[PDB]
């Protein structure tokens, strides 16, 4: 209904003209903590009523879209969309930093973690008696505010003795050795491959389908399970003005409930687990054992979009149960009345690597995540 | 008491606020005096009745007047006994008769006296000094151990004149020494006397402060401070040195600068005296007032009334505020109220003021043989009283409790 929109004072940029594209997160004095000046992000928008903010640059060699997708920094490193408002970070360490008297909140990096095996490093700068940490993993389904380990959209590391944190939940499953002054935290994090996960998809798209449904009508939700195809993207994502700037209005997915299929052998619910996932941490380089073999296989059928019931089943209209390339678990970090950990990318900075072969860091991928989302919506410009 | 232990936080006022009750009594009263706790309100009732009020449901229990002595013209002024088991009542029917509640309707002994009277003072329970009207000496009235000899004993040395000073009209006891009884005259001047309780009597203190009909003398309960109440507008509270051997020294004076209305009535807080409150005389003044007795201000006034009160009563226990409003004769009353709490709902609530800004701690996200001892009762309360004296419960009349269906 509405037109695409047009380009501004500061969308089209001269050559000697160095001013950065989207408009830079600024900061300001908020505490100072590890005899540092931490810094906050003041004028940009922020995730609100499951919804998300991206920077968009304007694109001028398209037709359709005028507008394409970038980012800030040039390496990866926390994103600023999962942010409170009373969340501090640096360009020193990177490390993200609740106030003195503020809450439990956490932020992700938004490394994209699909498939693959995948390792980065996460440095924790300190901790104190009243101060906790709970470093680990959470998808882009689970918001910012909330510290992770709530539900199974993320899983957690406590910060003594390092009790694995599922639902609320606390499990000394690993070898217990607590954080210190010094130490560091490194996810070992086996996934199993795309073609894996594409299986696990029509698994949950066959099953909900016409094995348990016989509400009034449930053929045009069956319909949304039918079509629910195991990489293909039904995506909104429109370009804003915001604060007198350019952001995007990316669609994200609600909540929802524990995926129980009934195998007719185990005669109980059985639940949709991946294909050998290994949940390793690494205290200063030590071996601590596999935590979680069931990392959740989640692209298509497993997370629900903001989807529209009433105004939409009338008639065109889009799926319920569909990808885009921001779908995956991410790099989180959570902090509690000012607990500084940090989280660490390069292999320069590494101190503590596995003899692998596959280690492989964010900005592997995050370098995918440039070129994908320009030819994820190359696609889009037909 | 144990509601003032359940009842607040922990804060309790020192003077009631508000006033409450009311006790419709259309024959008018002139005294109100309390008992020594506060159940039973005794109170001086105009015709010559005494309409005797416990004071838990406003309706009364007795009437000190039907079998022998009662009172025929007004009753003036009634103290109590250290224990609420006794009444020591002056009237105008010329007549001051000890009562006991043992007996609630009869008189134990009486005196015929001379002329009227204006008020009654007890130091112990049976000897009780009364004010003759127009006599420079006070003849105390003691019941001794025969009843019939209530000795005059005449309130003045054999040598000492008060003339020019006028009749004895106040005689109120110390509390501290209980042998010395400070007087005050007609025309200005105050006596003390140390009764031997023999009737040795010395004129310790003789002064005059300035020249008015002394209308009442009250002592705070420590003995430190007393107040005089003259005939002209002034309140004068003194400060008390009694090792006997006194001296007295000025230390505040309370008027009014706008109406000028005397002082009726006077009367001091419980511990030290640390509040006094007065009654004015003229009408549209309808209101007890306070005053802190060091600083002097007028602090607070008791604005519940519509008439203008008479006497005054202040009970410590149960904080109350009795006074006859004079012209329509009901008894005003105060009362500190305690408003209702729902924290005693279930065993945890809490009536926070304000919305509070609470912390977010960890814990939100995660999944005997004392001393028992049952002999001994209570000592002090949280006013800080003289309890553990369990009092004289005065009992309700079962001797004709039956007949109380059938006709008075």
């Amino acid at each position: 209904s509405v037109p695409v929109i047009p380009y501004l004072d500061y969308d089209i940029v001269d050559l000697g003209s160095d001013i950065k594209k989207p408009d830079f997160p600024q900061l300001s004095e908020s505490h100072r903590i590890n005899e540092q000046q931490y810094y906050i992000t003041e004028d940009t928008p922020l995730n609100k009523r499951n919804f998300m903010y991206q920077p968009c640059a304007a694109n001028l060699m398209l037709d359709k879209l005028k507008y394409c997708g970038t980012d800030y920094f040039d390496k990866s490193s926390i994103n600023l969309m999962d942010r409170s408002d009373k969340l501090a970070f640096s360009l020193d360490d990177h490390s993200v930093s609740v106030s003195e008297n503020c809450g439990w909140r956490s932020v992700r990096s938004d490394v994209c973690m699909k498939e693959g095996k995948i390792y980065w490093e996460v440095e924790v700068k300190n901790v104190s008696d009243t101060s906790h940490i709970r470093c680990g993993i959470s998808r882009r389904e689970a918001s910012t505010e909330t510290p992770v380990g709530c539900d199974f959209y993320g899983y957690s590391i406590r910060d003594k003795g390092l009790q694995v944190i599922h639902e609320g939940r606390l499990h000394t499953v690993l070898k217990p050795h607590e954080m210190q002054a010094g130490d560091r935290i490194g996810f070992l994090l086996t996934l199993p491959s795309l073609q894996s996960q594409s299986e696990q998809a029509m698994d949950y798209s066959l099953k909900r389908i016409q094995e348990l449904n016989n509400k009034f009508n449930k053929e045009f939700y069956k319909f949304l399970l039918r079509s629910c195809e195991p990489t293909n993207v039904v995506r909104d994502q429109i370009a804003i003005r915001y604060k007198n700037q350019l952001f995007y209005e990316s669609t994200d997915y609600v909540k929802t409930t524990k995926p129980e299929y009934y195998d007719n052998r185990d005669d109980m619910q059985k639940f949709y687990e991946l294909e050998n996932s290994s949940f390793e941490v690494f205290v200063n380089g030590v071996s601590h054992g596999i935590a979680f073999e069931g990392l959740t296989p989640f692209l298509p059928p497993f997370s629900e979009l903001q989807y529209n019931e009433k105004f939409y089943l009338h008639h065109e209209i889009r799926n319920k149960y569909v990808n885009n390339n921001r779908l995956g678990y991410y790099a989180t970090l959570s902090s509690f009345q000012g607990g500084t950990a940090s989280i660490i990318t390069e292999a320069m900075e590494l101190k503590f690597l596995p003899k692998d072969v596959d280690i492989k860091t964010l900005n592997d991928i995050y370098n995918e995540q440039i070129a994908s989302d320009i030819v994820w919506d190359l696609i889009d410009e037909i | 008491a144990n509601l003032l232990l359940q009842d607040p936080f922990g804060v309790l006022k020192e003077y009631p606020e508000k006033l409450t009750h009311t006790l419709e009594v259309p024959v008018a009263a002139v005294c109100v005096k309390f008992s020594p706790r506060g159940d039973y309100l005794a109170v001086g009732c105009s015709n010559g009745a005494i309409i005797i009020y416990d004071m838990d449901s406003l309706k009364p229990i007795a009437m000190l007047g039907t079998h022998s002595g009662a009172h025929t013209r007004s009753v003036q002024s009634v103290c109590w006994s250290n224990d609420g088991r006794y009444l020591w009542s002056s009237g105008r029917d010329w007549y001051a008769k000890l009562w006991d509640m043992t007996q609630p309707t009869k008189c134990f002994q009486q005196y015929k006296f001379d002329g009227p009277l204006w008020s009654c003072h007890v130091v112990r329970w049976n000897v009780c000094i009364v004010t003759v009207v127009e006599e420079p000496t006070a003849y105390v009235l003691t019941l001794t151990d025969r009843q019939n000899a209530f000795h005059c004993f005449p309130l003045l040395e054999q040598d000492q004149d008060i003339s020019g000073h006028g009749y004895t009209l106040v005689a109120c006891p110390h509390p501290t020494i209980e042998s010395i009884i400070i007087t005050g005259t007609s025309k200005g001047w105050i006596n003390a006397f140390q009764l031997d309780l023999e009737d040795k009597i010395r004129c310790c203190y003789e002064e005059k402060i300035a020249n008015a009909n002394i209308k009442q003398i009250i002592i705070s309960p420590s003995g430190t401070r007393i107040a005089i109440n003259g005939s002209d507008r002034t309140i004068r509270q003194y400060q008390l040195i009694v090792e006997h051997s006194v001296s007295i020294e000025l230390e505040h004076k309370y008027q009014d600068i706008i109406n000028r209305l005397q002082w009726n009535t006077i009367f001091f807080s419980n511990h030290s005296g640390e509040y006094l409150v007065a009654s004015a005389h003229g009408s549209s003044a309808h209101d007890l007032y306070l005053w802190e007795t060091s600083s002097g201000s007028l602090v607070r006034v008791l604005e519940g009334a519509d008439e203008e009160l008479l006497d005054i009563d202040w009970n410590f226990y149960s904080m109350r505020i009795a006074s006859n409003g004079f012209e329509s004769g009901w008894v005003y009353m105060w009362s500190i109220v305690i408003p209702p709490k729902w924290s005693a709902l279930a065993p945890d609530f809490e009536e926070v003021e304000e919305n509070i800004d609470y912390q977010e701690k960890e814990n939100e996200f995660d999944i005997e043989e004392i001393a028992i001892d049952l002999c001994t009762p209570e000592k002090y309360d949280v006013r800080g009283n003289d309890i553990s004296m369990p009092s004289f419960v005065i009992p309700i009349d079962y001797e004709g409790v039956i007949i109380q269906q059938h006709w008075a």
